[PDB]
């Protein structure tokens, strides 16, 4: 049995909108700690990692750990109800049936209310490890997803390069190839920053990417992390609440 | 290596050690000390540098670690004097016979200027290879970003440890010049210690007074004698500027295993069970078939299924 | 014969709007009282009762009434060549065969006309007494169509519940179920447009969304709109256009046999 | 059924007839001729197949159908015309398609089409759906043609409204029905005298045929051999019918496994389409609460729109 | 060797918009004095004429002429990547297998280059003498994309009638007719959005809608259109580019 | 005509011959050549086996050739101007006072196989009078046809040249030689044989042989015309580099020339030369041609009637002849404009 408060609605929103078009169902992971929820996509290739802290909630009540299974696109729907200003309480009883969503309206008038049919689900769980990555990028949460939207018409593969001073994501195709030039800045709005120890050229579909981007309006900023030939890392950090990842398998390059 | 370098950042500084089992390190290129590792493949419990070389080469495989295997060039000048006079081994030529091993397994193979690891680090350092392999530590100190021990010393079963470089220097608060002296002042493979001193008071020593100069002079009551004549300058050296060869000159490239020619050499001159490298053989060359499509199923160990809670109408 | 300028001519655009995707064609009653227009959906659960008062227009003349046949969409096409701001003006023959509309911009420099085609049509009209209703809910014309359409994705079938309190919309469907509750905020005058209920007996009836959804097509019209509703009975849902006339839809309940 | 009535009517009293479109009639709950209808699709999974489809048409657009079977025929003219002389199978075969989708049945006592009238005339039906005029001599109020004819065969229901016929004619039913016998009635030979449009104005000034014999009487106008110009008269007034309120019809919710096992299985037909239907079936039920606003209101008539000139 | 250095890149994008639609592909007539670009559509039936005059280019340097076979629709997505408001620049070399765009956005660290590649391509050419026209038509370049927006709505071809007073645009159809005369904007004066009419005699021709809302796709170049016509002669409908230049529409009337 | 002409230009250069389609050649007018047609429409209908009479029977070809083809024209768009000959030029040889050339009257006496009895096609130059058998079909159908001074092929390449139309429709490649800028040729074809037209651009001929106006009636000639004479041991392609070098009819009987390969006894190439160039053309100018509209019954009856035609399809003819009048035809911006050339692409490498 859970219970929470959440006077920033807008962010459930934002959330959803983030995870239904890359994942169909999942599993909520709701606790004492906190609510969490990690997929991969059907594909296998791609994986999201959502994070949301209790101690980030205006309020938050858990007796009794719970999963709910969850069509998205369903929760998805019933979110687009409340309007960006609406206080959202979520609450779900112990051997629950439904979820309900509840939308308290600012302008002390209307008040909504929906239980959304829960679902028998079993999604198949990964363990991240920490690890150090040898090239970390901090950007503009608009600009990397204006980047990857421009080059998918390019070409369907990016291939971003990580020196000191600088990244780059380009990519080639029918009509040609095209680069796009970061230069690290060095006070201003949003910079770019790189904490590079080794050097990088990975390779990744933007398809997959161009989907993370979804999860734009959580934050202004966002950081990519990346290493030799594992996964690349595409972080949004949600306000002082959690944050959301999303891990994405690298192209094979020429090693035959 | 660099005598007890090991413990000591077991100690001192511990956020730099992690252990981790070969599983983890799907898809990551890793650079091999083979001189090191095939005199290490010697002492077992002859054919003993290929059995190994063999075997401990498809395990990698298996688990998806790339890797390519780097061979000492010309041994720089330093007195190895450890005179002869149990298991007393001298890895000679086998080399060849490895070489040919690798060649037929698909398995890369550098042939190095100087100092194997010496250059192993350096294309850790370009971020041609994930990591440097190796149980000898003066991987780090040539300046190697990372290092993993135990990747073919499997002879038990200890599992791969990784050390960051990085990590190291935080911790004991030296900088990789500072920690090349802390190093030969440990136990180097280039010239002799400065008797009497304990990895500990080593580690104060040097973030007291910089350099093993500066400590020379600031020190040395005769409770501190120097070595004979010492080479630690000429050490120093070439720890830091070591003779390597350019990252961006290599091409690492895995090819197939060729069943036919392997059973050949090794089932046929190298008199070997024909039934152990088929089989072999075998685990390899279907590992070998790595996804053109990494799912994040084979980097990341799959900790269960999260089922929804039972229902109640 | 037939002559009516309309200095708003925005109101049969959003007239015409709210029309031509309920019902593809109709009848215009023109007399010497206004412009009125009665259809029903080919399903006749529903109608749409057009009010046009003669008092609203610049200038109105018909000396021989006139019914003339519309296919309602193509009107909708020709209007849409008129300036929002634009003034409309229609005219039509004694036994005429088409429509004449005006478009006047009022900055005088732009200028049109269409003579658009006419159609026979019969249309099966209906009498609607005039009758005083259990609950009366005027409302955001905005937000009722808001409602509408977001429950109209959780289930098809609203159960509308009045009192004296608020009203309730309530749906479900497969992904479960929804209700939105409007309070009547007497919290004096602060806040939005608020919902106000004038009642003499709480009503609960449901209703098509599908067909609610038709309706609110007519939302430019009135910044709020009502819904007048009595058990058992139709529901009213109304527009008001200017002060020269309103819109009216028609919905059949749900007979909740047993 | 009647001879040349529909004409008669088309002919004299259009007013009573409408070309309605099969929407309009949504919500409506009409009585059909099972026999009739049967038969309209084979002229062999046809009985059924005809009676799948068209049935879930008539779902679709909210109509709510009750099919009629007839029981132990009455005195027909051709009918008992052999006996000077002297199955049921796939009948029943629907009787099952139909409860199987949850589509009510009635056993009339006889003719089916006397049946339907007797509900119609009882408010527990709308319409009766026939493609014979017989049911407006039946009293029936009420009567649609063309609700069973092909998705193809664009053709619009007719609708026939006998208080309107009554009405124009001038005649009581009673007087109707001795029209319809002079007309040609498939219960006793007519008269070779008397035409279509004629028939009608002799019972206009003589209220019976009774009346119309006596008066006309030369060898030029001879009154049929054995004729029960009577016999008749009286099965359109009083026939033999179960009881209106005798029973309430209940549409109830399609089975699709135990009839699509006993479909596209046991008599073979296109799985995929058989499936979608019940579907579609299943759905039509959703707006099975939904009222007309006739149900409210009274309806005014009809806005015609002007006559356009020409090419002016 | 080729490089024209623009501040505003927008003309650029838009420029390409105009012309993306109605050519598929054209010959980029590079040169010491600037970027022109004439083609005819498939049907030999309409014109556009694009001249840039290096006057207009914040750095402009060729020294021999060159020619550019360019797959517009290709170039046109290229140039979607760039911002409304990045500084735009062309560079090709010799004997050039490839066009260089390179986008300067104004967020300083941002840098875009792509490489297009060009295509071997022979365009139709023509003579347009100067010629002067009975009537001509200055009006808004938004009044006009309209009508034309509407009337096609009615039919598929407007017979154009100017005279002293106005111009009469009308078209008829398949559900009537109708008719959208421009009176003269004489009191209403106020530079942009004005209607004035030149005559010597007065016209009437015939367009095909469809060619006509296919040059309007111009209009975010320029607040105002201008019409020119004559009895028996190609209409010109033109929309002047900022202050470097001008993009011309020539359709041939209709009997 | 010009033998080897069209071979030559196919082989040498395909580049001025496009293989365009009759959909794409709306609102554009042209010049036929009423002779060349209504020839062509005869020698068609002629199956060498079709039994055989004495005297010739009634020829039905010329009418229902004009008609059902100026049909598809107009009802492609294309507006025709038929071009019936005038008074042949005193330039008998090569074509004319070749009755003796005509000799195949004698040949079609044999008849004893049925591809060999087909060569009556010779006999089938019987132009006659079916030239007031089609003008009058022409005045009922709208069309307007003209009677040009001498050989309608020049007369039509004028009127190109003038711009007072679009292009020659003719067989003959000789049209070229009169400097008509664009041939068309498979136009009077069959709406049946579904024969793709050709089109040939005289400029890009002269840009791919270098000459000009005057030196190709030059290889024309020393191809072979039908108003002269030409050369004995050199023909098409084998004629070529002897006009690219030496380009004059007189410059060429001077260089590189055994003499083995003597000029014919008077020979006319100058005088001729002269012609192709200055052929008696009428004037472009007084050609106010002028499409109307059928006369409907006037044509139902001269065909099924006079000349029985089924006058269900007549009337279907006449009636697919109006529906193609309707609203407006496109002009096309080519014949407002002069083409100046064609610019191209960098050699991208
Ligand atoms: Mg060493
Ligand atoms: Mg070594
Ligand atoms: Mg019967
Ligand atoms: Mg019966």
């Amino acid at each position: 049995m859970f219970e929470a408060r959440l006077v920033q609605g807008s962010i459930l929103k934002k959330v959803l909108e983030a995870l239904k078009d890359l994942i169909n169902e999942a599993c909520w992971d709701i606790s004492s700690s906190g609510v969490n929820l990690q997929s991969m996509d059907s594909s296998h290739v791609s994986l999201v990692q959502l994070t949301l802290r209790s101690e980030g909630f205006d309020t938050y009540r858990c007796d009794r750990n719970l999963a709910m299974g969850v069509n998205l696109t369903s929760m998805s729907k019933i979110l687009k109800c409340a309007g960006n200003e609406d206080i959202i309480t979520l609450r779900a009883e112990d051997n629950a049936d439904t979820l309900a969503l509840v939308f308290e309206a600012p302008n002390q008038e209307k008040v909504s209310d929906y239980e959304m049919k829960l679902m028998d689900l079993d999604v198949e769980q990964l363990g991240i490890p920490e690890q150090e990555y040898s090239c970390v990028v901090k950007m503009p949460s608009g600009e990397f997803a204006r980047i990857c939207r421009d080059l998918s018409h390019i070409g369907d593969a990016v291939v971003i390069s990580c020196a000191k001073d600088g990244v780059k994501f380009s990519a080639s195709g029918e009509l040609g190839n095209g680069n796009i030039k970061l230069s690290q800045t060095s006070k201003e709005e949003e910079a770019v920053t790189i904490e590079m120890n080794e050097p990088v050229q990975l390779t990744f579909a933007l398809r997959y990417l161009n989907f993370f981007t979804k999860a734009t309006p959580l934050s202004s900023t966002v950081t990519l992390s990346m290493s030799a030939d594992v996964p690349l890392v595409v972080e949004y950090k949600i306000a002082d609440m959690g944050h959301l990842k999303y891990y994405l398998a690298p192209k094979i390059e020429d090693e035959e | 290596g660099i005598q007890g370098l090991a413990k000591l950042i077991a100690d001192v500084a511990p956020s730099a050690i992690r252990e981790n089992d070969i599983k983890s390190y799907f898809g990551r290129k890793v650079a091999i000390d083979a001189s090191m590792s095939i005199y290490q493949f010697l002492i077992a419990v002859t054919t003993s540098h290929l059995m190994g070389m063999f075997y401990r080469t498809i395990r990698m495989m298996e688990n998806g670690i790339k890797p390519v295997y780097v061979f000492d060039g010309k041994p720089p000048q330093l007195k190895s004097g450890e005179l002869a006079k149990r298991l007393v081994k001298v890895t000679k030529q086998h080399n060849d016979e490895c070489k040919h091993l690798l060649s037929l397994m698909g398995i890369p193979y550098l042939d190095a200027p100087s100092e194997a690891e010496a250059s192993c680090a350096a294309l850790v350092k370009a971020g041609k290879v994930y990591a440097a392999a190796t149980e000898d530590m003066d991987c780090l100190t040539f300046g190697s970003p990372v290092l993993m021990r135990h990747l073919t010393a499997s002879e038990k079963k200890l599992p791969i440890q990784e050390f960051h470089l990085s990590r190291i220097l935080q911790e004991l608060g030296l900088n990789q010049e500072q920690f090349v002296d802390l190093c030969i002042l440990l136990g180097s493979d280039y010239c002799e210690s400065i008797r009497g001193i304990g990895p500990k008071r080593a580690v104060d020593l040097i973030q007291k007074h910089k350099s093993i100069e500066e400590i020379v002079r600031r020190l040395d009551p005769n409770k501190y004698p120097v070595p004979e004549n010492w080479l630690h300058k000429e050490a120093h050296q070439l720890f830091l500027e070591p003779e390597v060869l350019d990252p961006e000159s290599v091409e690492l490239k895995w090819s197939e295993p060729n069943e036919e020619e392997l059973i050949k050499f090794m089932c046929g001159e190298k008199q070997f069970s024909e039934e152990r490298i088929r089989s072999g053989v075998k685990r390899l060359s279907k590992s070998r078939q790595g996804s053109t499509q990494g799912r994040l199923d084979d980097f990341f160990k799959v900790t269960g299924s999260l089922s929804s809670a039972k229902r109640k109408e």
